């Protein structure tokens, strides 16, 4: 559970966090979440524990040790927490609500409330951290992706399409390229003046993706920067290649049958170490695993009851 | 003298009258002349029409059983109003009878649409029938029993 | 209970209106003796001696038959009625079948098994050649329901135009712009949209490309009337009668006759009228009006007085439902008194 | 109109200039010109409709209001006053008493005059709105309006004593002593168990306590206080020595006996289905042959049908709000039927009743719309307090809820299946992200089907020809009121808040307590929609869908609202520039002029299409788009209570 | 009154009638009472009252008439179906001084 | 025992009385008694006395010296008379004096028989009584009411 250097987990409506194996998927073991769902999760970054963004709590399971329920809970969040972050030193951990306010949670000290707040004006679904631990990024339901700087307190919003709902986001580990995702199914990336010892923080506008059909609902860079995946309202998991932005891989969980009227969406997905296996969840109770160079399933993890959101895919020593 | 369209606003009903017409009375004069009056009278905007003004959702309502005596009792009653009736009478009332009979206590929710026409009859026919007429009321009366009472101040005048 | 029905069921081997008439007569009151519920064989008795006692029952009383009958039984039936349909366009006997075959899809008893459609494609036809409109329109919608196609949206557009509802029309023409990008062959289209000219264009090319055929006349010629046009819709007749059929003649005619009374030219329209059947309405109608410039009112005042004994029919199909239908007969009548009223004046 | 129009070019032009001392003075040159002129010749443009000027009538107000504090106004005004027939001033007596209390001294000396002439001939017209005004709490209202009902009197005292009798005893009936502890217990003890608030919570209770001090005034009062006058007499007692040491010992006694007749009374107020009218009002019991008219019939051009007697027990709706259905037998023979509501303000509704007037009237004179049988189905509704009403009840309907209820019990499918569904899939499906909810939405539309309404609106039908006719009505009844509803804005379109005639099948909306966007503000559930036009109700109209009726029908209506706004805009500036009832707006957090002006503001901008980008002037295809967008979309309309059920 | 209320009040009222009458006795009054409840409650009476006499008031209106079979009929638990309940089995609960 | 109605016979239906016809007769005699007075023929010669009127008779069923008490009292004597003047000696000491109960019972019933035969019922009682209701000392009741109301 801690001990595996690929530790997947995986959750959604059912409950229940499992703890798959990556060659074989025997359920190594499972832990409660009553009273609510698991809007996200993440591994903290010295694969100590795991977070569990539930509707008004946080909670935190051990992942070294053997057969707990939940170390450390956070409440005071007023309605869902819609992303989590981590400090990758592991002092800090930068949410989202749900109450359109990204807070930060201080994890070694304990204390019930944050540390800082940045308020903005909808609900906050993206809250992706810049490798260089010092900028935070906050998207929401009205278009606005504000550039948070954690020292300078500065806030600089930015709206590529009017009013959509811009749903995810992600910066490649490089800080490079960043790509942020929105409803009407357009992948937005944005070329980095990294802003190292200056603070230029400037973003200069590369390419709209005709991505998707429906909405888009994820985006991730891989650990080596080739490849940006976008999972889906398709029922897709399109990976985009970074030099072209052409599509390199379309993985799909469509029926083959003229009549399957919604199996279920294409909701998270997360890179390996290598960067060629990519793994997703699903709303059909499966987190699989695929071939990021061909597109064909090497495992599929199939011991939820219900469905299942959110993934947490650790490659690290 | 050219009294056109104002017809059907003074007298409005007229269209619905002249288009029976068309659709009862067996004569290609009678038939041929209605024709000669809408046409005189001239052709109404629709609108014109809406401005100067059951059956099969009858089956809908309710359940086959009670469906079929509801129908029946209303075709029956259709006639039973004088001029079919002038030979047709003796024909409804040996029918309503016999529903009567067969329903039960059942049949207690026609009265109110059998009765009030039905006193009324007897008071209009000639005596030929209402011999005929009296031995089937007092057969309505034995069905219904008790429930007849609302009603009871007319028969007893009629028998008066 | 049923040896005496099955004489009335299939005994459909008539050709004539008054055949048609009292195998309808025999059927309804053929139903009402064996009905199983107490409650209308009553009726039967009076049924016979007064007729519309068994006509207003007939729909019930084929349910209290229809309950009962053995599936051999059903398809015997069934398949008579099929034929009744099918076999004789009979306003009378339509339209009793018709309004029985709607009665049945409100019942319990579920819809009449004609034809393996429940007879939807069978049922439409016939309540568009009643002038039914709006019945027609239910199963034309019910047949979308189940898959559409241009076919379907083609028709769906006229018959939405028919009832003089033309939002509705202009609304299936942008289903069909998105769904059916590319079908869009819209010549019938535009000429049912009530879009007359765009019609027109569309007809042009079309004769351009193929042939002289008599359909795309024909549909260019109603484009001609529609707009108004007499001068080029008395060209469109003059050139093309020896290569159209005498079939096509018959339907031409009619519009020949009204450009012709048009444009004064009386001689012409003497040699078209005679081509439209003296049965319809319309050639006792027209035969009528040469007979007024003529000066021939004896003759004229009998094919007027011929025309409304046929037009009995037309105003007795169509306002038995609603008067908004029958107002296409009434303006017919309309002009029938007002063509007496040419004489007196 | 050109002199109205040219009139309002040189105000709105020059606050322009102006504001963006002497320019006033300038304006005031200028427009004078042409505001006399214009007040001139609509007197003559309504003595040449007599029949048809509500439109033209509300643009002499529109003047006479804002432009007569000026003298040379008031002097053709005062003219043509004298001369208009007395009769045209029946349709606008709701903005003529809204301006009852005008601090301007010359304009409200004029109303007075007109009043105590409308008071004069047709007096059966005004008393009703009289009486709500009589009873104001602000002082410039109810000393002027009680001033006008005092100089109505010596006309007909005998009418007066009798609808003001009438009147204050429905308000006893409208609500019950138990109803009033009830209603004022639970939020008393919100108050004191949420909260932790205690001076706030006598100041619920004591008024109760005021009202009971009264005694016994009718059987069913006396059976109260028989029953427990008691324990209130203890638990009053208890929270009064509270006010002197200030224990909370103290408290718990009176507590105890509150939680007490609180739970007794609820354990009572589920079996009070009717309501026999010599226990709860003798008086109206007693009443016979009153000269007084049947409430919301009084027509200037008919003769009065007049209560003759009213019905001798009243059945009772179970609702939140327990309305009765109260009925009086009219001198006519006829009963007529009212429903009798409890706390709720009915001047909304009474007003919003005037505006569908005014679209009715505008609808009706385009020529292309009149044919279309564009007519939104307005019902009759009479104030009686600020906390009461009357409510013309319409024969012929349902609520969508219970057509879909009924149609569901008898092909046997199971009620809640969508909700079900979305459960089955998703245990918590409130406490989800928007995304997520987005799914479980989707997935239960994509598994049921939403032909119910479209199905039971030819079950119900008998023939084809009808069936069509009911069809072509439900749809273009249902844009209107689309367009009009966005407007007005209309919030809360619940599936019981909307009904269908079962003739001519228009639908028919209820309950007009959420207007100008109250609903999109609440700080739980707020509403995204602009009108419910939900799947159930789009499958329902022609096969094809939304394009044909129904974005054509929006289109006719929104260029007819959009022409005439300033029409509107007097009607809705009405019940805005009225106190009394715009404290509706100062409770959207958790001043009151400045909240009033936002409302106007806001209905300005969707009639000009400046709604969604205050910048751009969206032409009417293009914002009626929008807004169809916005009300079909998953987004919005899985944010929505379940109980709006916009799975439906 | 709406159903509760009414059947409650009539037996309070019916009660307060042979009070008149009889105002020192146990009313133990059964309000559409199941066959198991009128076993309790005529089988209690006899062991109070043990052996003098004890009334025993049937009203019938709810129920369909009582049949040939000797059988009166009162209510099941979920008040779906009319039990019956024998006379037989009446007379061996209630005792023999009884009316 | 005591039984309302022969096992033939239906109760009546009838408006105005109250359903509970022959319970109202056998424990509130005073109450049906008046108001069955008043749908008689003999109210033809009481003018000025409606249904309303008996709602509010003033005085209770114990005051003797009250409108109502003085009915009852009235009542009573009757009854007991009725009984003693028809039963058989010992019969008439097993129901009528025996225990308080069953002759205030078996009192009232006496006026039951009378009342349901006017509505085609007759009531059985398993001590079976002689037919009283023709029994001259009723039309001294009916006097006795008519006067006192
Ligand atoms: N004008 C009317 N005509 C016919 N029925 C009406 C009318 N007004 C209300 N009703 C019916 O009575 C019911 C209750 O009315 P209404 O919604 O006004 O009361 P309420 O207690 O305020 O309910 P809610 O709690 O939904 O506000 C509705 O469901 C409707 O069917
Ligand atoms: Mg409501
Ligand atoms: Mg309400």
């Amino acid at each position: 559970v801690g001990s595996d250097p690929v530790i997947l987990a995986t959750a959604g409506y059912d409950h229940t966090v499992r703890f798959w194996q990556a060659h074989s998927g025997i359920c190594t073991r499972t832990v409660q979440h009553q009273d609510s769902q698991v809007n996200a999760l993440e591994v903290t970054p010295d694969r100590s524990m795991i977070a569990a963004a539930g509707y008004q709590h946080i909670r935190m399971y051990d992942l070294n040790s053997n057969n707990p329920n939940p170390i450390i809970s956070y409440d005071g969040v007023n309605k869902n927490i819609a992303s989590v972050g981590f400090h990758e030193d592991g002092r800090w951990m930068y949410t989202g609500g749900e109450d359109c306010t990204a807070r930060i949670w201080d994890l070694r000290s304990r204390n019930l409330q944050c540390q800082r707040i940045f308020q903005v004006n909808a609900p906050i679904n993206c809250v992706c951290l810049h490798p260089n631990q010092a900028e935070l990024i906050v998207g929401d339901q009205s278009g606005a992706i504000h550039i948070w700087d954690l020292k300078t307190d500065h806030n600089e919003q930015l709206i590529p399409e009017p009013e959509v709902s811009i749903t995810s986001a992600h910066i490649d580990p490089d800080a490079s390229y960043m790509a942020a995702v929105n409803s009407t199914g357009n992948c937005y990336v944005w070329n980095l003046t990294g802003g190292i010892g200056d603070e230029v923080t400037q973003l200069i506008p590369k390419t709209k993706i005709p991505a998707h059909t429906r909405y888009a609902l994820q985006c991730r860079f891989s650990p080596d920067s080739t490849l940006l995946a976008t999972c889906s309202a398709d029922q897709t998991c399109k990976i985009w290649r970074t030099s072209n932005f052409s599509l390199m891989t379309e993985l799909s969980i469509k029926s083959g049958n003229p009549g399957e009227s919604s199996r279920g969406w294409m909701w998270g997905c997360a890179f390996s170490g290598d960067s060629q296996y990519i793994v997703t969840a699903s709303s059909d109770n499966l987190a699989r695993l695929w071939c990021v160079e061909t597109g064909e399933i090497k495992r599929e993890y199939g011991g939820h009851q219900k469905a299942v959101v959110c993934l947490a895919f650790n490659d690290s020593v | 003298t050219g009294y056109v369209v104002e017809p059907y606003r003074k007298y409005p009903t007229l269209l619905e009258v002249l288009l029976n017409f068309l659709k009862t009375e067996q004569n290609q004069g009678t038939r041929r002349e209605a024709i000669r009056v809408l046409g005189l009278l001239g052709a109404l905007d629709p609108y014109k029409h809406k401005v100067n003004i059951e059956m099969l959702v009858n089956m809908g309502n309710l359940p086959l059983d009670e469906f079929y005596p509801a129908v029946s009792m209303v075709a029956l009653m259709r006639i039973f109003r004088d001029q079919s009736l002038s030979h047709h009478h003796t024909m409804v009332v040996q029918a309503i009878t016999f529903i009567f009979k067969s329903l039960g206590l059942k049949c207690v929710q026609f009265l109110p649409q059998v009765m009030p026409t039905f006193l009324n009859v007897i008071r209009v026919c000639d005596g030929a029938i209402r011999e005929f007429l009296f031995q089937q009321l007092g057969m309505l009366v034995s069905f219904v029993k008790s429930h007849i009472r609302p009603y009871m101040d007319e028969i007893v005048t009629l028998m008066r | 209970s049923t040896i005496n029905l099955q004489k009335a069921w299939g005994a459909a081997r008539r050709v004539s209106k008054d055949d048609w008439l009292e195998w309808l007569r025999r059927l309804s009151l053929e139903l009402l003796k064996d009905s199983s519920s107490p409650s209308l064989r009553s009726c039967w008795a009076l049924a016979q001696a007064y007729n519309p006692m068994a006509r207003d029952l007939f729909n019930a009383a084929f349910v209290s038959c229809w309950s009962e009958l053995n599936e051999d039984q059903q398809d015997e039936l069934i398949r008579s009625i099929e034929l009744a349909l099918t076999s004789q366009d009979i306003a009378e006997v339509t339209q009793t079948l018709l309004n029985l075959a709607e009665f049945m899809e409100h019942s319990d008893k579920g819809p009449l098994p004609l034809r393996d459609d429940n007879g939807i494609v069978l049922l439409g036809e016939r309540a568009a050649k009643c002038r039914a409109y709006a019945k027609a329109l239910h199963y034309k919608e019910l047949e979308f329901q189940k898959g559409p196609t241009p076919a379907i949206l083609e028709s769906l557009i006229s018959i939405n135009n028919k009832l003089q509802q033309p939002e509705a029309a202009a609304g299936v023409l942008e289903y069909a712009m998105k769904h059916f990008g590319e079908l869009e062959i819209q010549a019938t289209w535009y000429e049912k949209l009530h879009e007359w000219e765009d019609a027109l264009v569309a007809y042009d090319k079309k004769m351009d490309t193929n042939k002289d055929d008599p359909e795309l006349m024909l549909g260019r010629m109603r484009c001609l009337e529609a707009l108004g046009e007499w001068g080029q819709l008395h060209q469109q007749c003059c050139e093309k009668w020896t290569l159209v059929n005498d079939e096509t003649q018959a339907k031409m005619a009619r519009m020949a006759a009204a450009a012709a009374w048009g444009l004064g030219q009386w001689d012409s329209m003497e040699e078209y009228t005679c081509m439209i059947p003296r049965d319809t309405h319309d050639g006792a109608f027209y035969r009528a009006v040469l007979a007024l410039h003529q000066d021939l009112f004896s003759l004229a005042q009998q094919c007027i007085d011929k025309a409304r004994d046929l037009l009995d029919a037309e105003l007795t199909a169509m306002a038995g439902e609603s008067y908004s239908r029958a107002y296409g007969a009434m303006v017919s009548c309309h002009m029938l008194s007002e063509l007496e009223e040419v004489i007196q004046y | 109109v050109m002199n109205f129009e040219a009139v309002l070019h040189y105000k709105h032009q020059n606050q322009a200039r102006d504001e963006k001392k002497k320019v006033t003075e300038d304006l005031s040159k200028t427009l004078l010109m042409y505001t006399v002129p214009a007040v001139q010749g609509f007197f003559r443009s309504i003595s040449l409709s007599r029949g048809n000027n509500l439109q033209d009538t509300l643009r002499v107000l529109t003047l006479w209001f804002d432009y007569g504090h000026w003298p040379d106004v008031n002097e053709a005004l005062v003219e043509g006053v004298k001369a208009i027939q007395i009769d045209t001033w029946l349709q606008v007596i709701p903005q003529l008493i809204a301006r009852i209390d005008t601090p301007r001294p010359l304009v409200g000396r004029l109303i007075h005059q007109l009043l105590t002439d409308i008071g004069r001939y047709h007096p059966q017209a005004l008393i009703y709105p009289l009486t709500v005004a009589s009873k104001s709490t602000t002082t410039a209202r109810h000393n002027a309006a009680n001033k006008i009902l005092k100089n109505m009197c010596e006309h007909s005292n005998t009418l007066v004593q009798q609808a003001m009798m009438v009147s204050e005893e429905l308000i006893r009936v409208a609500i019950l002593w138990h109803e009033m502890w009830h209603e004022g217990l639970e939020e008393a003890s919100r108050l004191y168990f949420g909260e932790r608030n205690v001076k706030g919570m006598f100041e619920v209770l004591e008024p109760l306590h005021a009202m009971m001090e009264r005694g016994p005034q009718t059987l069913k009062e006396t059976s109260f206080n028989q029953a427990y006058g008691r324990d209130l007499m203890e638990a009053q007692e208890w929270c009064r020595k509270y006010m002197k040491s200030g224990n909370v010992k103290d408290l718990t006694q009176a507590w105890d006996l509150y939680y007490h007749v609180f739970r007794r009374i609820s354990k009572q107020l589920p079996q009070l289905t009717s309501l026999e009218l010599q226990y709860v009002s003798p008086k109206l019991l007693m009443c016979r042959d009153l000269e007084l008219a049947v409430p919301g019939t009084y027509d200037p051009n008919q003769p009065i049908i007049r209560i003759q007697s009213i019905a001798p027990s009243l059945q009772v709706i179970t609702s939140k709000q327990r309305p009765r259905k109260l009925t009086l037998m009219g001198s006519n023979g006829h009963e007529f039927v009212f429903l009798l509501k409890g706390h709720e303000d009915l001047r909304q509704d009474e007003r919003v009743m005037q505006l569908f007037g005014l679209v009715n009237t505008l609808l009706a004179n385009d020529p292309t719309s009149l044919r279309k049988n564009l007519s939104i189905q307005r019902y009759a509704v009479i104030p009686l307090s600020t906390n009461s009403g009357l409510i013309g009840w319409v024969p012929h309907c349902d609520t969508l809820h219970a057509l879909i209820r009924d149609y569901r019990e008898k092909k046997k499918i199971l009620l809640n299946i969508e909700h079900r569904i979305m459960l089955r899939m998703a245990p918590d499906y409130d406490h989800l992200t928007l995304m997520q909810k987005v799914e479980v939405f989707e997935h239960a539309v994509n598994n049921t089907a939403g032909d119910d309404l479209a199905k039971l609106l030819w079950l119900k039908s008998p023939s084809s020809e009808v069936w069509f006719d009911r069809r072509t009505n439900y749809t273009r009844s249902l844009a209107v009121m689309s367009m009009v509803g966005y407007i007005l804005g209309l919030g809360d379109r619940h599936p019981s808040n909307l009904m269908l005639d079962r003739l001519s099948g228009k639908i028919l909306h209820i309950d007009f307590g959420d207007c100008f966007e109250v609903a999109m503000t609440r700080e739980k559930f707020p509403e995204k929609i602009p009108f419910r036009l939900t799947r159930m109700l789009t499958n329902a109209m022609e096969v094809t869908g939304l394009d044909g009726n129904y974005r054509i029908t929006c289109h006719t209506v929104m260029e007819v609202l959009r022409e005439h706004k300033d029409s509107v805009m007097a009607v809705l500036e009405a019940f805005v520039y009225d106190p009394l009832l715009n404290w509706r707006l100062m409770d959207t957090n958790t001043a009151l002029n400045k909240k009033a002006i936002q409302i106007i503001n806001r209905v300005r901008d969707k009639l000009t299409g400046r709604d969604f980008s205050h910048d751009d002037t969206l032409d009417v295809p293009t914002q009626v788009e929008l807004l169809i967008k916005q009300a079909t979309s998953h987004e919005n309309l899985c944010q929505c209570y379940i109980g709006w059920c916009p799975f439906w | 009154m709406g159903p509760q209320k009414a059947l409650e009040t009539i037996g309070a009222n019916l009660q307060k009638q042979y009070e008149n009458w009889q105002p020192r006795a146990r009313y133990k009054q059964s309000l559409d009472p199941t066959v198991d409840e009128v076993k309790k409650l005529c089988t209690s009476l006899r062991r109070n009252a043990k052996e003098e006499r004890v009334l025993f008031h049937y009203n019938g209106h709810g129920v369909p008439r009582p049949t040939v079979n000797g059988e009166v009929w009162v209510f099941n638990k979920n008040y779906t179906q009319y039990i019956p309940l024998s006379i037989y089995d009446l007379q061996t609960w209630m005792g023999s001084p009884s009316i | 025992q005591l039984a309302a109605c022969e096992a033939t016979e239906l109760l009546p239906m009838i408006p105005d009385l109250p359903a509970d016809l022959f319970t109202s007769c056998l424990t509130t005699p005073i109450k049906i008694a008046l108001r069955w007075f008043c749908m008689q023929k003999c109210v033809s010669l009481v003018p000025g006395v409606t249904l309303d009127l008996i709602e509010k008779i003033p005085g209770r069923l114990n005051d003797r010296r009250t409108p109502l008490g003085e009915l009852n009292w009235i009542f009573t004597a009757i009854t007991d008379t009725i009984a003693w003047n028809v039963l058989p000696r010992d019969l008439f000491q097993k129901l009528f004096r025996q225990d308080l109960l069953v002759a205030s019972l078996f009192r009232n019933f006496l006026l039951a028989e009378r009342i349901m035969r006017s509505y085609n019922c007759t009531p059985v009682s398993s001590p079976r009584l002689p037919p009283t209701y023709m029994h001259a000392m009723w039309q001294a009741w009916d006097l006795a009411v008519d006067i006192c109301l």
